[PDB]
């Protein structure tokens, strides 16, 4: 009826020492999503269906702003930057696993 | 019939975190017994895979696993690609379960092992002393020794 | 942890005469013995 | 109890009233509050013992009348005034800004123009120093100026 | 996990758009907890260059409530340089002027004084009433718990719990009360 | 000069961020910094601060498991220090002794 | 062979497909694929963790930027729990 | 009002009184003796 | 041009409609908003009316030049200081 930390979020930690005493056995089977707390996946006639391809042309300005509208940033972050840092950036990073 | 030194329910008459009850001692231990001898079981048989360590080694501790590279700061007087045991295992685990020493685990319990792979040497460091106005100024480059190490294999056995 | 470690008398650095800082760090593979650590 | 109506006539009777609670968990205290062991064990949110020792349009009840010690009366009386401006007592009423702890009276208070340096800075007082002495359940004090 | 490599990095590097309510909750608190998770410092994988900030929906910043008399007390004070800006109004007087500026001001300056506080304010939403738009509302995940424990006024407690609560002293039966 | 100085400053620096790491682990799991590395050290698990910011961003599970140690110590602790007899002294709070 | 995932090594087009003919084939009911986890949604960076689920049980879980490619994902997770090639399976013994 | 740091009655229908913070000596029948604490 | 006003619910008439003079009415009141004549850029005199300086009485090129701008040890100018510039 005891557990040190809920257990339905991770995995189901049962906490164990051993006979001896010298060592501590930790099991923790993870926990599976259940089908009742998950939710169901969401869903002319005579010309062509012409393809809808309009882009405008927003300006610089307006153009930044909807960007940071939808990143939900400033507009530093997509104001341009000079050749001095374009080319002192590395194009070829070192890339571990 | 309040008890002498029965005290209304106010808002701090008793302390705000919940109220704790441990398990009792036997039933605990058998508790224990049952989830260390199950634990011991799922090692008999093999339900597990890629088994991690946490391994203590030249001062420092390691979050290691099998077919891994670890750079230590220091010759270790071994000729490279040689098989050698790192002992000092602070931790064992794998998915589902886990196993912690106090402070180490038993070497009949679990063993690493390693393959000294490289003795090298780090790339030149600048020490570099100045102060102002006094004409201090030293520099000394250094080169310490290393030496890559590769985890081959983690292995358990079963001794719970 | 140093005042509980003193308390049990486990020192106070967990790097001061433990079986984790005395032991040897490593050894051959069939089982030799490693040269002793020079710490 | 006892009432008063007019009607001229004016007539006093009395009304049913509650008695003690049968047995005290100390009945050697003096005081209510020594009697049902709560010294350092209430704050401004207990209206049930604030409401049991006020009026019934917000005042406080006399010493002499309440049975309590002077401590206990005056520390009774600071945690009516910050119930009264939390809010906490829809009913006993006289006759939007929300707050909780207020020890001065909200209509008496300057601003704080000109905060001093930090080593005399001029600090906003929250809560009660008579209350100051309460179970603390926890390892830091309570601060009592903000 | 046994995720790919893309999907693995953009769920452990997704943004989380938690749920925070005013309702008598104090905005230090709330601008501490905020904080903490607009910077991303709630996150095991926290590091300042690696952008882990979420988003924040605080909702119900009209009623938020300040210990003692901080609502005359405590003055913000701004200036409009020209000779003369030095303006001082008192929390109340912002509070009526704006509904979230206090909330606002709290949390601006509990972020971490660098160039990515204005970032952090952007994912910042904060709301007056308990009115929140359909996309953010679509967008929200975990409503955090409040500070706050909301002291529960007299009028409000149950007849079991007002009975069960012994009474402290026995009045005269000949007082006016 | 900045080179061995910021060598110094690295040291502080990456401690600091394993700090940070763990108490935003912790902080998940319901338990404070403070709690969770004192209670480890009463359990004898000398994990460092670099491996349990490991064990917290790449092993959850192994980080719940010691994050539900360190509150049974914990609870253990304010048990004996309630009881402040002879009782048992708890199954977690055993201390192996070593000669 | 060493540190690279199975569909790094081996390309596949329709993972969903072949995991409906690999459960038809070992007498699985088809799997189900339903939104375990969601957030975000109407921004341009949304999360969601779609798990494949059989006879109410779940099997797999996949993360992505929009429905369709979390399915995928959880395709492949499944494949990959099915055939043994899981990031956490036993290393090589050499 | 006479402002002042110590207050004292100089009649006996002085009464002292707190209002708006500060204390405030009030006399009906002398108005001279109203003083104000500082 | 096109100016906006601003007005009740009740005030609304159709877009596309004709409006006259006869809108007002004698002995009423108004608001006229225009862009005033423009003079370039003007100095302090013209500007702001500043006193300048003495014509004769020893001055050198000073006639109609500001003074002291802000004083010594404000290390600046204060926002909105009365300057030549395009009046
Ligand atoms: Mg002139
Ligand atoms: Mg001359
Ligand atoms: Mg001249
Ligand atoms: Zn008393
Ligand atoms: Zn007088």
């Amino acid at each position: 009826t005891y557990s040190p930390l809920p257990d339905d979020y991770n995995c189901n930690v049962e906490l164990a020492l051993t006979s001896d005493g010298r060592t501590i056995v930790c099991y923790h089977p993870s926990v599976d999503i259940p089908y009742e707390h998950t939710k169901p996946i969401p869903r002319d006639q005579v010309l062509k269906t012409r393809l809808e391809e309009k882009v405008e042309h927003l300006e610089e300005g307006p153009m930044i702003e909807q960007l940071s509208k939808m990143f939900f940033t400033t507009k530093h972050r997509w104001y341009p930057h000079g050749r001095y840092h374009r080319c002192r950036k590395n194009l070829n990073p070192p890339k571990d696993r | 019939s309040y008890l002498p030194g029965y005290v209304p329910k106010t808002s701090l008459s008793s302390p705000p975190w919940p109220e704790v009850v441990l398990p009792d001692p036997v039933e605990e231990t058998r508790h224990h017994a049952e989830v260390v001898k199950k634990v011991n079981e799922m090692i008999v048989t093999g339900q597990y895979g890629r088994l991690f360590a946490v391994v203590h080694f030249a001062s420092r501790q390691w979050k290691v696993t099998s077919e891994d590279l670890i750079l230590i700061g220091n010759e270790l007087d071994l000729a490279c690609g040689e098989r050698i045991r790192l002992e000092k295992v602070l931790l064992v685990g794998a998915d589902n379960f886990t196993l912690l020493g106090k402070p180490l685990l038993g070497k009949d319990l679990v063993r690493v092992e390693a393959t000294v792979i490289e003795k090298t040497e780090s790339w030149p460091r600048i020490i570099m002393r100045f102060r102002k106005r006094k004409n201090f100024k030293k520099k000394r480059i250094v080169t310490t020794p290393q030496t890559v190490l590769r985890i081959n294999s983690i292995e358990i056995a079963p001794c719970l | 942890g140093g005042q509980w470690r003193l308390q049990q008398g486990l020192a106070a650095n967990p790097s001061g005469y433990g079986p984790l800082t005395e032991l040897p760090d490593w050894s051959y593979a069939d089982g030799r013995p490693a040269p002793p650590m020079k710490g | 109890f006892r009432e008063v109506v007019e009607t001229t006539i004016i007539e006093g009777r009395i009304t049913a009233t509650p008695k003690e609670s049968p047995n005290p968990p100390n009945p050697s205290g003096q005081c209510p509050i020594c009697r049902w062991n709560l010294k350092h064990k209430y704050n401004y949110d207990d209206v049930l013992l604030l409401s049991q020792f006020i009026r019934p349009h917000g005042g406080m009840l006399p010493r002499k009348i309440t049975g309590l010690c002077q401590e206990e009366h005056r520390k009774i009386e600071e945690c009516v005034k910050m119930a009264h401006r939390a809010g906490l007592l829809p009913n006993h009423r006289p006759r939007q800004l929300n707050r909780y702890l207020t020890r001065w009276a909200p209509g008496s208070v300057k601003p704080i123009y000109k905060k001093g340096p930090r080593w005399n800075r001029v600090r906003m007082p929250v809560g009660s120093p008579l209350l100051r002495d309460n179970v603390c359940y926890s390892r830091t004090p309570w601060k009592l100026y903000h | 996990s046994s995720f790919s490599r893309a999907p693995q990095q953009w769920a452990t590097f997704a943004r989380i758009w938690y749920l925070l309510d005013g309702k008598m909750q104090p905005p230090g608190k709330l601008a501490a907890m905020a904080s903490i998770r607009l910077q991303g410092l709630h996150k095991p994988v926290y590091h300042a260059l690696s952008d882990c900030g979420d988003h924040v929906v605080i909702m119900n910043t009209r009623h938020i409530a300040f210990s003692g008399n901080k609502w005359e007390q405590k003055v913000y004070s701004s200036h409009t340089g020209y000779p003369g800006g030095f303006r001082q109004v008192t929390a109340a007087q912002l509070h009526l002027r704006d509904p979230v500026a206090i909330v606002k001001l709290a949390i601006y300056g509990m972020l971490p004084k660098n160039l990515h506080r204005r970032t952090m304010m952007e994912r910042l939403h904060l709301f007056p009433d308990e009115y929140i738009p359909e996309d953010i509302l679509k967008n929200l995940v975990e409503e955090l718990p409040q500070p706050r424990k909301i002291p529960k006024r007299l009028d409000e407690y149950t007849q079991e719990e007002i009975d069960a609560f012994p009474r402290l002293w026995t009045p005269p039966e000949d007082y006016r009360l | 000069v900045k080179c061995t100085k910021a060598r110094y400053l690295k040291k502080k620096n990456m401690r600091t961020l394993w700090i940070n790491r763990i108490t935003a682990a912790s902080q998940e799991h319901g338990l404070k910094y403070p709690a969770l590395i004192g209670n480890l050290v009463k359990c004898q698990v000398e994990l460092n601060r670099k491996v349990l910011a490991d064990l917290a961003i790449y092993e959850p599970k192994t980080f719940k498991s010691l994050a539900a140690l360190a509150s049974r110590r914990r609870h253990e602790g304010f048990a004996a220090a309630l009881g402040d007899g002879k009782e048992p002294e708890g199954i977690f709070s055993r201390v192996v002794q070593y000669h | 062979m060493t540190g690279k995932e199975l569909f790094e090594m081996w390309k596949i087009i329709n993972p969903m497909g072949l995991l409906v003919e690999e459960l038809k084939k070992r007498n699985v009911s088809a799997p189900e694929s339903r939104l375990t986890r969601q957030s975000g949604g109407t921004t341009a960076l949304p999360l969601y963790f779609v798990g494949l689920y059989c006879d109410k049980k779940l099997i797999a879980e996949g993360p992505g930027e929009t429905v369709l490619v979390a399915e995928e994902e959880a395709a492949r997770v499944a494949l990959r729990k099915l055939y043994g090639f899981t990031e956490n399976r036993r290393p090589w013994n050499y | 009002f006479k402002n002042k740091t110590v207050l004292k009655k100089r009649c006996k229908d002085c009464y002292l009184v707190k209002r708006r913070g500060r204390w405030y000596v009030y006399c009906k029948t002398h108005p001279r003796h109203k003083q104000r604490q500082m | 041009t096109v100016k906006i006003f601003n007005i009740t619910d009740n005030a609304a008439i159709k877009p596309g409609t004709p409006l006259y003079a006869a809108h007002f009415r004698p002995g009423q009141y108004v608001d006229v908003t225009a862009k005033t004549i423009g003079k370039g850029f003007q100095g302090v005199m013209k500007r702001w009316g500043f006193k300048g300086q003495p014509a004769t009485h020893g001055q050198t090129k000073t006639h109609r030049r500001p003074g002291a701008v802000a004083t010594g040890d404000i290390g600046r100018v204060w926002p909105g200081t009365k300057m030549p510039g395009k009046m």
